[PDB]
């Protein structure tokens, strides 16, 4: 028996880089995994550097981070690096989840990676959240302030948490001490749950765009995938390349280049743009505590994927309605993303509320219709 | 003379029908209880929690009516 | 004692609960029963015992 | 008997009440530290004049 | 949903002259533009079976049956990763698209059923 | 639902043959220029209207609400924006 098999430790990376059977028909919208592990590589190393430089003491965060920018030798290809990252990492972790809903891959027996995905993506809207504020300007600051008031939504107790969240009445060292801390340590809690669903997913292997197993046709990811992810590896530092040393700070908010005041109140507070839809869905609600469950529902929603779509068939491969009910979903939701940004102004915030029933009546409504719809015409068209 | 046997079939959902989850209503009150003295509990210590709710109940709460003396508080 | 078992200890949902009240009463009487002795066996040692004076 | 499981069930018991009592002390300590410390609570008072200030 | 479901769906309408008179075209359009027949499926090559329910159904399968359809899911696969379609005798004609598995897992479920049902019976 | 190498799970198969060649045998990119050009073609006409349909709906939707936001911020549209608000 080759070593690679006998030998228990190798064993377990085999069985996920090397004899790891995949289909032999996997498309492009499979890559992102792999870019995904890629960005977490990414900002670990770009990560742990910066914080070779970086002081998170309210007095001299934002100092720091310009002496990592003006003094440290290719501090700047660092930062940027690390800031541009965060952008891809989002673009990536969209493009997997759209391939997911699209294919069908949360449905059974995929259900278990599925739900570990979702609390992989909670897990870096926060690790994202917490890493802009170290840097301490005013979006910095206001950024915190606005988010680490939704907890005040949660009733009674909800005010003291926020204080207990801040070490004090408002947000300052106490509280960029701690994002310190905290930013450090969730991108470990990420990785470990990255593993978590991949192992989850060995069980069923890996779904594919045709929807039907592939247990009658395999390929083992190497050489044919490990050469595969290569070529979008060089096509996303291509993109990390235009970004990083020609345009970076085409992605980022100028005020942040301010330091924090927290007197003046900027006059436009936005968060970044991967969290936009999010905010937009919030503001469409005009109850604080309606405003803050909606948003969080508009994640936890896709936990009920597997339940509300009621197809015989795995993925929209030849479901045309589902593919233009996709369409539209996805583009609605890039719609609540440019929403996100807009002033609070006419004709903007009704927009803004239709944009949200349709994000939820996707889940609740069109797609259980749809899908029961769609296997009525699949049985009675084929007989 | 008995032509067929004489049963219904009662309604079910999951795998769970009334007769049976009766049986259970009174073990879910007990978990809540234990749920509701542990979350309690756990934050007895918050402030909040004994100006709203330990410091109300009868003979009892006194034990959570305690005074720093305006003398020893620097604050 | 069959009553008792009956009562609090044959259903775990019972015995959980029962356990958790008696963390809650002796976390609050041993409190007060520390906080007596300490100052019993500190006496007129601590602030408390002297801050008559001023 | 039922005396004689009562009484193992008993040594289990305060086992575990000890145990839910010692983690509530430890947990209740130790997140303690995220409140406001010593000094934030220092800072509390500003005197502003008023003479300064026009009407408006 | 259950095959049975859409199975006893699809009979209520085919039973209604006015429903089958507007939903059976529809529903041959929707077939033509699904679009598996241009990968040389048959509809029933497309029904997920990662369940408990479906790998009996299938393992009843004639081995006739059985054979055909490992290669029809082997030949997609390759047209799939080849970005191909199906030319010729690959397409499946509209006559060769036959439910060979829809009895199967009728009667699988069937059982699957009357188990749950009886399951819950009440002696009265 | 997934085994691994000799036992993947696979149905027994029979009855089929399957032939190809070596890497250094094959010319890599036989065919591409008429797979670029004809192959692209047919793969892009079939999914057009999947992606023109959804995207110019919400192009118009979001350039027609960011021409009101526009013209009730201006000095004609004073009266439309009282009324808004
Ligand atoms: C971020 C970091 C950068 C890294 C790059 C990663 C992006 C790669 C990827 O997943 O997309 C490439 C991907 C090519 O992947 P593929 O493996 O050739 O085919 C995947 C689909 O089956 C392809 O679907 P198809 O075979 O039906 O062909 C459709 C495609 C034509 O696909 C192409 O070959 C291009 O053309 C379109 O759908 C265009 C839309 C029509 C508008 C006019 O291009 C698209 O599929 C784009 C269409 C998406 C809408
Ligand atoms: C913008 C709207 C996109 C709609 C896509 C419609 C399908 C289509 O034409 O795509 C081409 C292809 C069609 O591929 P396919 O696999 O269905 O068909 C291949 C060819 N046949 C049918 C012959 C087998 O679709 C994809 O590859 C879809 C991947 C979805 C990724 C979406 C990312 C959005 C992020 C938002 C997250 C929340
Ligand atoms: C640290 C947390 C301690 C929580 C204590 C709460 C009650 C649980 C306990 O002590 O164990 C009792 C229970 C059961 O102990 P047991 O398994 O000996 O009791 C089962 C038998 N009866 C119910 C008849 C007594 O422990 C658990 O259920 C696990 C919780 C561990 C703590
Ligand atoms: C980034 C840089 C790219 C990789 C650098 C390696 C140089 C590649 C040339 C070497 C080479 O082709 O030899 C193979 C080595 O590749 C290998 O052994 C690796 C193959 C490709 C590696 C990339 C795997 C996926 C990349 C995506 C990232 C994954 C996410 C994690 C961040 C042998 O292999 P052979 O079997 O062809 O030999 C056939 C005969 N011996
Ligand atoms: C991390 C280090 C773990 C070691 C624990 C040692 C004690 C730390 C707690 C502080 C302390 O002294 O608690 C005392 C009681 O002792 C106790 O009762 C604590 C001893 C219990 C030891 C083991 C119990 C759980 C420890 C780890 C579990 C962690 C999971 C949940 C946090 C004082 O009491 P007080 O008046 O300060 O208490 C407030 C409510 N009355
Ligand atoms: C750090 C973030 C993540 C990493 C590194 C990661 C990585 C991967 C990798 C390498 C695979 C196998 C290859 C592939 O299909 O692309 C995969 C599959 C999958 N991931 Fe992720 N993932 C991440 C986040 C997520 C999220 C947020 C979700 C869901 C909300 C998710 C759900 C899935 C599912 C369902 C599959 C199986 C898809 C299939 O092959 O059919 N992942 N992931
Ligand atoms: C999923 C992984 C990560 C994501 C998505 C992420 C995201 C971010 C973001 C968005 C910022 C704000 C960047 C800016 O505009 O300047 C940032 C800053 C920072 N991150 Fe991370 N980060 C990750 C991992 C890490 C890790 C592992 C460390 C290890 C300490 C780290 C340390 C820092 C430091 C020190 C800063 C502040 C300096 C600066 O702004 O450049 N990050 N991170
Ligand atoms: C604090 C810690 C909380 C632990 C809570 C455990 C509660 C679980 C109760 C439970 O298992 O109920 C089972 C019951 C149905 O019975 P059966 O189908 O298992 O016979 O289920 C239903 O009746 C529904
Ligand atoms: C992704 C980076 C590479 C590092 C590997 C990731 C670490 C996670 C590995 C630990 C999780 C346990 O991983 C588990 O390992 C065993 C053997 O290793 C695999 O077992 C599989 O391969 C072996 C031989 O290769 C066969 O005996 C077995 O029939 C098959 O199921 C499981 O399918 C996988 O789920
Ligand atoms: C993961 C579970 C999440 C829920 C748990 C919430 C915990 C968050 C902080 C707990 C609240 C702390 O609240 C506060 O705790 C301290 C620490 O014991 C107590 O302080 C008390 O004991 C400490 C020593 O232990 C003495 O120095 C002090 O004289 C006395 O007042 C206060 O009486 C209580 O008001
Ligand atoms: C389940 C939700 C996960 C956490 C999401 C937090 C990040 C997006 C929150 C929105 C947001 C709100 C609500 C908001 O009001 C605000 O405006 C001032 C922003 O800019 C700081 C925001 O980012």
């Amino acid at each position: 028996m080759a070593l690679r098999k006998k030998n228990s430790l190798l064993n377990m990376a085999n069985s996920y880089v090397l004899d790891s059977p995949q289909p032999s028909n996997l498309n492009y919208f499979w890559n992102f995994g792999s870019l995904l592990a890629l960005c977490l590589v990414i900002q670990l190393a770009t990560g742990i550097t910066l914080a070779m430089h970086y002081t998170s003491h309210a007095s001299l965060a934002f100092d720091s981070v310009e002496h990592i920018m003006r003094d440290v030798n290719f501090g700047w290809f660092i930062r940027y690096a690390h800031a541009n990252t965060a952008s891809f990492f989002f673009i990536c972790i969209y493009a997997h989840m759209g391939r997911n809903i699209y294919y069908g891959s949360y449905k059974t027996p995929r259900v278990l990676p599925w739900s570990i995905g979702v609390i992989i993506f909670l897990l870096l809207i926060i690790t994202a959240f917490m890493g802009y504020v170290l840097v301490f300007g005013q979006m910095s600051l206001w950024g915190a302030t606005v988010i680490c008031n939704l907890v005040s939504a949660i009733p009674w107790l909800g005010e003291d948490i926020v204080h207990f969240l801040w070490g004090g009445f408002s947000v300052g060292n106490p509280t960029l001490q701690r994002f310190f801390a905290l930013h450090y340590l969730m991108p470990f809690v990420l990785a470990v749950f990255a593993l978590l669903h991949l192992i989850a997913l060995h069980t069923a292997g890996s779904s594919n765009p045709l929807g039907i197993t592939s247990n009658v046709d395999k390929l083992s990811m190497h050489p044919y995938y490990s050469f595969k992810d290569l070529i979008t590896v060089f096509a996303f530092l291509l993109m990390f390349t235009l970004f990083v040393f020609f345009s970076p700070d085409k992605l980022g908010h100028p005020d942040n280049y301010i330091p924090a005041n927290p007197m003046v109140t900027p006059a436009s507070i936005v968060p970044e743009w991967y969290l936009l839809p999010f905010y937009a869905i919030l503001r469409a609600i005009p109850d604080k505590l309606g405003g803050v469950i909606a948003m969080v529902a508009a994640i936890l929603i896709l936990l009920i994927l597997p339940i509300v779509d009621r197809s015989i068939i795995r993925g929209n491969a030849f479901k045309p309605i589902s593919k233009l009910l996709f369409g539209f979903f996805i583009c609605n939701f890039l719609l609540l993303g440019v929403l996100g940004q807009v002033h609070i102004e006419p004709p903007f915030i009704v927009l803004g509320q239709i944009c949200t029933i349709f994000y939820f009546s996707y889940f609740l409504i069109l797609l259980p219709m749809v899908s029961t719809i769609e296997n009525i015409f699949f049985y009675i068209g084929s007989l | 003379y008995v032509k067929k046997p004489s049963y219904k079939i009662v309604p079910h959902f999951l795998g769970f029908n009334i007769p049976t989850v009766s049986k259970w209503i009174p073990i879910f009150g007990i978990w809540g209880a234990a749920a509701g003295i542990g979350a309690l509990f756990l934050i007895e210590g918050v402030p909040r929690t004994r100006q709203d709710i330990l410091s109300k109940i009868p003979i009892i709460g006194e034990h959570w009516i305690r005074e720093i003396p305006a003398s020893d508080n620097p604050f | 004692a069959t009553t008792f078992y009956n009562v609090f200890v044959k259903r775990n949902s019972a015995f959980v609960a029962t356990i958790l009240a008696s963390a809650f009463v002796f976390d609050m009487t041993f409190e007060t029963a520390i906080d007596n002795f300490w100052d019993r066996i500190n006496a007129g040692k601590q602030w408390k015992d002297i801050r008559h004076k001023y | 008997t039922d005396a004689n499981r009562l009484f193992s069930y008993f040594m289990i018991g305060s086992f575990g009440m000890l145990s839910a009592a010692g983690a509530k002390a430890t947990v209740q300590d130790f997140l303690s530290n995220m409140s406001a410390s010593a000094d934030v609570l220092a800072m509390a008072k500003v005197e502003v004049k008023l003479g300064a200030i026009p009407l408006g | 949903a259950s095959i049975t479901s859409v199975v006893k769906t699809s009979e209520l309408i085919l039973k209604s002259p006015l429903l089958s008179k507007i939903v059976v075209p529809l529903a041959k359009t929707y077939v033509k533009f699904s679009g598996y027949r241009q990968l040389g499926f048959k509809m029933n090559d497309l029904i997920i079976e990662e369940t408990p329910n479906m790998q009996l159904a299938l393992r009843r399968l004639p081995p006739t049956e059985s054979y055909d359809r490992v290669y029809r899911l082997i030949r997609a696969t390759q047209f799939s990763l080849s970005h191909k379609l199906a030319t010729g005798n690959d397409i499946t004609k509209p006559e060769e698209d036959d439910h060979y598995l829809i009895p199967y897992i009728l009667d699988v479920e069937a059982e699957a059923f009357e188990k749950d049902a009886l399951d819950n019976l009440e002696v009265v | 639902y997934m085994g691994w190498w000799g036992h993947m799970g696979s149905p027994p198969q029979k009855g089929i043959a399957g032939y190809t060649i070596s890497p250094f045998a094959a010319r890599p990119f036989a065919g591409v220029v008429h797979a670029a050009i004809f192959n692209t073609f047919r793969r892009t006409k079939n999914q057009a209207l999947f992606v023109i349909l959804p995207v110019s709906f919400f192009y118009y939707v979001w350039t027609q609400a960011s021409e009101k936001n526009e013209w009730l911020y201006t000095k004609a549209g004073r009266h439309e924006l009282a009324k808004a608000l």
